[PDB]
RNA sequence: UUCCGUUAACGAACGAGACCUCAGCCUGCUAACUAGCUAUGCGGAGCCAUCCCUCCGCAGCUAGCUUCUUAGAGGGACUAUC
């Protein structure tokens, strides 16, 4: 009861408007990898530190134990990235309660949310609608009199 | 704004009026006992209903309302 | 270092070697198109970079490491880009044809790509092994 | 019981849809017939946009019109004889049944 | 002789519903909240209150999110691996407390589930709900007999006697009816409340039976007898009833303290009350009263999802 | 032979809609209410809802047949692969296209327009239902035109219940002077078993069981 | 020294020297320090949660003008590194401090409204420095061979030290003046 | 014309809101050979062989499962708490 579990896998999404991103975690030697590649390879280049954000914070010590296997798919080339960063952030907090003690998800769950609550919790906007009489949601085709 | 109507205010202040005694100061368990009180076509108007139910309950407390509460 | 697979490495560097592989190679023969043609319709101009070919032959060799069944009109499609059409909205077109087919036909005469009877064409052993093989030279 | 056979169902209502196949699983499940399902399709959104004014006059207004056809596939392996035994009960009126017969 | 405030741990963030105890003093404790998850804490190291404003009497060690809704009634198993976690989105689920995983689902109960009880023996699982119904189950997800009230069954704790097993049932009807489990029959309606039962709770021994709930008033009575006994007056609704292992008190978690009972004299000994600093939480009481299996430890959940600890001095 | 799914249920559609109005100018004297469409394995049984089910049906069910071998035909059904019954409608009074088409010819005939509305929401009144209107448009009296509106008991006009309450009708009268128009709305009260009106009270209404 | 820009850059040392411009410019507070001028935040859903977005990144936003630049943050977030890097180049100190400095020097304190001169609040303060700051750099750098990231950083070094050769600064200073010369 | 409050008005009704649809949440539920995941087996490549590890392809209605996809049922917010 009072004993750590067996380490095993977890499976956690991200969400950025229609981009959905969704890491496997299962016991290994520190591997991050998206579609394959490695992370440190993702791109936008000058995104790439939003989707590192996770890792440079919980520290890459943290992730020694785990294999992170990150499939992607979906929206653009900046909400798969910011997809990829909240499933990095909920895979770890999922793993470390489940398997490495309740206290120390809390930390890692409270330096996450110090630093972001994105890094958790999906943002809800999505795109609004077009009405007819304009081009686009709000903007109303131009008046003559 | 929210301002609540007529229905949901009317509603809860005969709630309030009939079934004081199984009525708590809890939004949760109010809007349990509403469901077996009452007879609500909407999840959106039974919670305003027994938010605004529990918004008065603890106003009683406080001491003066205009319902009627004989108590 | 090197035990490195294609999807270790940046494309934009394994692309430059596996060209200049290509090239060194001498096994592509090229057509006698190759300063005159356009990669595409929408394109206004002829590539600007001598090895072009050899380059665009490496950039379809990964994608065909990557992804089994790509055919011609798959191509022209990766390839293709936006069309400026003067004083009206841009679209989306396509790429040519003949310079895909033949710088796949010349892939198939290296044993790199062959076509598979699914429709398309698929990556050879040795050509795995080749795009493997150079993709731990590339420098990290 | 040998052969597979896939009951496809399409409505423009869930209701009526839904308690068919809840008819048609529970019929199933009570003969002792492996059932797969329901399997719900994609929602196809069937859908026309219309100038409401029947001329050319006043703000441009569109109304906008959906029909949403609704397909459930159910998988049984079996003999025809139950299939056609099963799928005899009242079937509600805009429920598309159809019975298919694989290997 | 008295209760002293040892500590206090917080691992919920909204209303602890339910505090379990292992039967074997095992240095753990599992507590439901509003929240909809299980928490089983780390009890092994206590840091007992310094007033520097810091620690935590215990570690919130594994978490248990598997339900839909509130959970409201968790009992733990003989063994103590196991545990039982009643529900307001209207199922039963059975933990593995060493992995944390649903080992069996319980489903049956048409409205939110309020009361859970292992049997003595862990054969037989009773279940309380809104659905006005009492529902016997096995450990293999079995729905038995399905036991009536007039209300929301609040409660239902299996008499600790094997003579006859019996469990005892307080509910919104403002009744206690008493269920031969043999026959899965009634013995005896204890009436006389004025308001909703929202607690009942029953003596070690199997005799007394404690009763309270929206009157404010607790009713002691005799489950063999089914004849009311003296009286005691509660300051407000009590929420939770729990008779001392071995001391022979009657703890009662209300709206405005929590005030233990001698049975013999009758008489407050005590009543427990949070430092709470200031109006912010109008109301803060305890819900959830549990006494370790020891009987020096009194564990109390309060309405902000902490955890308060008063032991024996 | 293969027909999408989109096509068919827009083919049903269309056919549904054809039929009605083929119905509608047919038997219009006879009290057509409506036609319910019912796809049975063997055949494409059709339920005609009408008033006078002894004109539809005719000598010895003659006029029937001859409708059920036009729908054979027209609609290309295979031969014996379509049965038009004719049922009756249960309440004349709470059918908006029963009353729109009864002070149809409460006005061709000639009778007085404020004499027939009138009448037409006595009947539905008297009926059941919660509420009843009636507009009439055209070259009433003199030759500008206006319009009539006979409005009595209790009458939704937004949201999504006036599709559950509100049962509607507008149909044509062809006079002499020109076109009159006659709209119909009576609106339905909620029948906890779904015969009389909508099983689903409305969203406002709220019942305090009593204590 | 965990969170950088760019990882690059310190944020610790940022002195933020006006106490009025203090609570409206995102620097100094450790929950405020970013590693990416780049966090699609919800800073519009109430009135004053703009002042609680990094100020790097509202100087980023600004960037995304006209209209054929808007909504191009990732070439935004590119110039102000490449900016960033010339401050260091040219200043040899910490951009950000420059970046702050420049914003202090360039938010207008008073103005004329109606033509009696009223005062500027903090917040329209930092939001009139960076539209001047960012507007100075634009126009220098249309139709001209200098990048717009070398620009931004000419503008920002002279905004910095308080010299009269930014377009912020001489603007700045006729906005003040007309309130000076219609008090 | 949403309520409160004042009051020869009180009590209602339409309209507004309620309602309906789409979107947002659910590691709970229901279920997938026209959706996937994970594991296993085999094969290919790398590393150098094999093994391991990494990236791929194929197969298994006896490989499990539903996080991702779908679509039904429900839950969920009430300004609830300060
Ligand atoms: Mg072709
Ligand atoms: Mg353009
Ligand atoms: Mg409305
Ligand atoms: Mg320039
Ligand atoms: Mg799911």
């Amino acid at each position: 009861v009072l004993t750590r579990p067996t380490p095993g896998t977890v499976q956690c999404f991200g969400r950025k408007k229609t981009a959905v991103a969704v890491a496997y975690c299962k016991p290994g030697r520190g591997l991050i990898k998206v579609n394959g590649a490695p992370i440190e390879l993702i791109r936008p280049e000058m995104l790439r530190l939003k989707a590192f954000e996770p890792i440079l914070l919980a520290g890459r010590s943290r992730f020694k134990d785990i294999d992170m296997r990150i499939r992607v798919r979906g929206g653009g080339k900046t909400s798969q990235i910011y997809s990829i960063r909240q499933a990095i952030a909920k895979s770890l907090v999922a793993y470390y309660q489940k398997y490495v003690d309740e206290a120390a998800k809390k930390e890692v769950k409270e330096i996450f949310g110090r630093y972001d609550r994105t890094l958790l919790v999906a943002d809800p906007r999505r795109c609004e609608p077009k009405k007819f009489g304009g081009r686009g949601a709000r903007a109303r085709f131009q008046k003559s009199y | 704004g929210r301002v609540r109507t007529k229905t949901v205010k009317k509603t809860s202040r005969q709630v309030i009026e009939k079934y004081y005694s199984r009525m708590t100061l809890d939004f949760h368990t109010n809007k349990k006992v509403l469901e077996e009180v009452s007879i609500l076509q909407s999840k959106r108007l039974r919670n305003k209903v027994a938010g605004f139910t529990t918004h008065l309950m603890r106003r009683i407390q406080r001491g003066p309302v205009r319902g009627i509460s004989l108590k | 270092s090197t035990a490195r697979t294609v999807k270790d490495v940046n494309p934009h560097e394994f692309v430059k070697a596996y060209s200049a592989h290509l090239k060194r190679s001498g096994k592509m023969e090229l057509p006698e198109w190759v300063d005159i043609v356009k990669t595409a319709r929408f394109k206004e101009l002829p590539p600007s970079d001598a090895d072009w070919y050899y380059i665009r032959a490496a950039s379809m060799a990964r994608k065909i490491y990557l992804r089994q069944g790509i055919g011609i009109g798959g191509f022209q499609k990766i390839y293709g880009g936006r069309q400026r059409n003067g004083s009206r909205p841009p679209h989306f077109c396509k790429s040519s044809g003949a310079v895909s087919r033949n710088i796949l036909q010349e892939l198939q005469k290296m044993g790199i790509i062959d076509v598979d009877p699914k429709g398309g064409r698929l990556i050879t052993s040795q050509g795995r092994r080749d795009l493997d093989q150079v993709a731990g030279t590339v420098p990290a | 019981v040998q052969h597979r056979i896939r009951i496809t169902l399409s409505s423009k209502s869930v209701k009526n849809l839904e308690k068919v196949c809840s008819d048609l699983v529970k019929g199933a499940k009570e003969k002792q017939l492996k059932v797969k399902g329901p399997v719900r399709m994609p929602t196809k959104v069937l859908n026309i946009t219309t100038r409401k004014s029947p001329c050319g006059e006043g703000t441009n207004t569109w109304d906008r019109f959906e029909m949403r056809v609704h397909k459930r596939v159910i998988d049984l392996v079996s003999s025809p004889d139950v299939v056609k035994q099963i799928t005899s009960i009242t079937i509600e009126p805009g429920v598309e049944v159809e019975v298919t017969i694989s290997d | 002789e008295s209760l002293v405030y040892a500590g206090v741990m917080r691992g919920h963030n909204d209303v602890v519903t339910a505090i379990a105890t292992p039967i074997d003093n095992s240095p753990f404790i599992v507590s439901s909240s509003r929240d909809k998850s299980l928490l089983v804490w780390d009890l092994t190291n206590p840091i007992q209150a310094t007033q520097d404003s810091s620690s935590e009497y215990g570690v919130p060690f594994r978490r248990l999110t598997g339900h839909g809704h509130f959970v409201q009634d968790v009992v733990l198993s003989s063994d103590g691996q196991f545990a039982l976690s009643g529900s307001w989105d209207g199922e039963l689920r059975l933990w593995d407390l060493s992995t944390g995983v649903t080992t069996r689902r319980f489903v049956g109960h048409e409205k939110d589930v309020l009361s859970v009880a292992f049997s003595i023996d862990n054969r037989q699982i009773v279940s309380a709900s809104r659905d006005r119904t009492i529902k016997l189950w096995n450990t293999l997800g079995e729905c038995k007999y399905t036991i009536g009230h007039t209300g929301w069954v609040s409660c239902v704790r299996f008499s600790p006697n094997n003579f006859a097993p019996t469990i005892v049932s307080g509910s919104w009807d403002r009744s206690v009816k008493v269920w031969n489990l043999t026959n899965c029959k009634l013995r005896c309606t204890l009436d006389g409340h004025g308001g909703y039962v929202s607690a009942v709770a029953v003596s070690p021994d199997g005799s007394l039976c404690a009763s309270g709930g929206k009157d404010g008033v607790t009713l002691l009575w005799d489950l063999t007898e089914g004849k009311r006994l003296y009286s005691l007056d509660a300051g407000s609704i009590i929420n939770s009833l729990c008779f001392s292992p071995n001391r022979y008190w009657l703890c009662a978690a209300t709206q405005d303290s929590i005030k233990i009972w001698d049975l013999e004299s009758k008489h407050i000994v005590q009543d427990l009350r949070p430092e709470v600093p200031v109006s912010t939480k109008q109301m803060l009481y305890c819900t959830c009263l549990s006494w370790s299996a020891d009987g020096s430890t009194l564990y109390a959940g309060y309405t902000d999802g902490t955890i308060r600890i008063y032991k024996i001095s | 032979t293969q027909i999408s799914k989109k096509k068919k249920f827009v083919s049903d559609g269309v056919f549904y809609a054809e039929l009605n109005e083929m119905l509608t100018r047919e038997l219009a004297e006879d009290g057509y209410s409506g036609v319910e469409v019912r796809v049975t394995p063997m055949r494409t049984e059709i339920i005609i809802r009408a008033t006078r089910t002894q004109n539809v049906l005719g000598e010895k069910g003659r006029r029937i047949r001859e409708l059920t071998s036009v729908v054979q035909k027209r609609f290309n059904f295979p031969e014996n692969g379509v049965e038009l019954y004719a049922e009756k409608v249960v309440n004349r009074g709470l059918c908006a296209i029963a009353q729109a088409e009864s002070l149809r010819y409460k006005l061709l005939g000639g009778l007085a327009v404020r004499r027939a509305c009138y009448g037409v929401l006595r009947f539905v009144m008297e009926s059941g239902a919660k509420g009843c209107e009636v507009i009439v448009s055209g070259k009433l009296r003199a030759q500008r035109a206006k319009s009539m509106k006979f409005k009595d008991g209790y009458m939704i006009s937004s949201g999504q219940p006036v599709n559950e309450y509100i049962d509607a009708a507008v149909r044509h009268v062809l006079l002499r002077q020109g076109v009159l128009g006659i709209k119909v709305k009576i609106m339905l009260d909620w029948d906890p078993k779904g015969k009389l009106g909508p099983t689903t009270p409305l969203p406002d209404l709220v019942t305090i069981h009593p204590p | 020294g965990d969170v950088k820009l760019f990882n690059r850059w310190t944020f610790e040392d940022v002195q933020v020297s006006d106490i009025s411009l203090n609570d409206y410019l995102a620097v100094t507070s450790m929950k405020h320090y970013t590693f990416l001028p780049h966090s699609a935040g919800r800073y519009s859903a109430k009135r004053f949660r703009k002042a609680q977005c990094p100020i790097i990144e509202r100087l980023t936003n600004s960037l995304m003008m006209h209209g054929r630049n808007n909504g191009k943050k990732i070439m935004a977030v590119r110039i102000i590194k490449h900016t960033m890097e010339i401050i260091h180049l040219l200043t040899d100190a910490n951009p950000i401090q420059i970046i702050v400095d420049a914003i202090i020097n360039s938010g207008p304190r008073e103005d004329a409204t109606r033509r009696q001169a009223v005062d500027i609040s903090p917040l329209r303060r930092v939001n009139q420095a960076i539209y001047l700051l960012t507007t100075g750099a634009r126009e220098s750098a249309f139709r001209n061979v200098k990048t717009i990231a070398e620009c931004l950083a000419d503008e920002l070094i002279n905004a910095a030290k308080g010299s009269s050769n930014s377009y912020a600064i001489k603007k700045k200073d006729e906005i003040e003046r007309v309130a000076k010369a219609n008090r």
